[PDB]
C-alpha cells in the first residue's frame, strides 16, 4: 500500500528546503555543467574522417 | 574529398594501418594502362555525360530500287 504523509522519514522543513531550494535541478544543472570541460566528439570533415571498413558499401 | 587519391582515401578513414606510399610491391595492383586520377566533375563541363552504348535493335531497310 502506498504511504501516507503522515509516515514518512524526512522532517517538513527538509522537504521544504529540497522543495524550494530545487536541490535535484541544482545536480542536473552539475552534470550538465561538467560536460562542458570534456574533450568534444566532433571531427573536421572534409579534413578528417570517420571510421571505414573493408565491408563498406 | 574527391580530390584525395583513391588508397589515400582509404588510410585516412583509418582502413588500413599502412599508408599507400609504405605499402610492398605484392600488395599493389598491376596494370597494364596509364592509370589517371579525375577528381569530381559536376557542376563543370566535365561533369560525365551518358549514352547508350548500344546501337538500336531493329535495322531499317536501306532503300534501293529496281527497274522493271
Ligand atoms: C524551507 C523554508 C523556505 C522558506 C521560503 C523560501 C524563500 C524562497 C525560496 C527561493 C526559491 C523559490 C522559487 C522556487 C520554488 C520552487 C517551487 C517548485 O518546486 O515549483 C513546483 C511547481 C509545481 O508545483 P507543485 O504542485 O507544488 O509540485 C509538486 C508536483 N507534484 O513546478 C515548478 O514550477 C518547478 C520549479 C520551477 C523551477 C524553474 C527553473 C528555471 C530556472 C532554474 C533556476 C535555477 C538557477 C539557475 C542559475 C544557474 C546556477 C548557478
Amino acid at each position: 500500500r502506498p504511504a501516507t504523509w503522515e509516515e514518512s522519514e524526512e522532517g517538513a522543513l527538509s522537504k521544504a528546503t529540497k522543495y524550494f531550494l530545487l536541490a535535484e535541478m541544482f545536480r542536473g544543472l552539475y552534470v550538465v555543467l561538467e560536460q562542458f570541460f570534456r574533450a568534444p566528439y566532433t571531427i573536421y570533415y572534409p579534413f578528417e574522417k570517420g571510421p571505414v571498413s573493408p565491408r563498406f558499401r | 574529398m574527391s580530390q584525395v587519391e583513391p588508397g589515400w582515401h582509404f588510410w585516412l578513414g583509418y582502413g588500413v594501418d599502412t599508408a599507400p606510399c609504405n605499402t610492398p610491391k605484392e600488395k599493389l595492383p598491376i596494370r597494364a594502362y596509364p592509370y589517371k586520377f579525375q577528381p569530381n566533375y559536376t557542376g563543370t563541363p566535365g561533369a560525365f555525360v551518358t549514352y547508350n552504348t548500344l546501337k538500336p535493335k531493329i535495322s531499317a531497310w536501306e532503300p534501293v530500287t529496281k527497274q522493271r
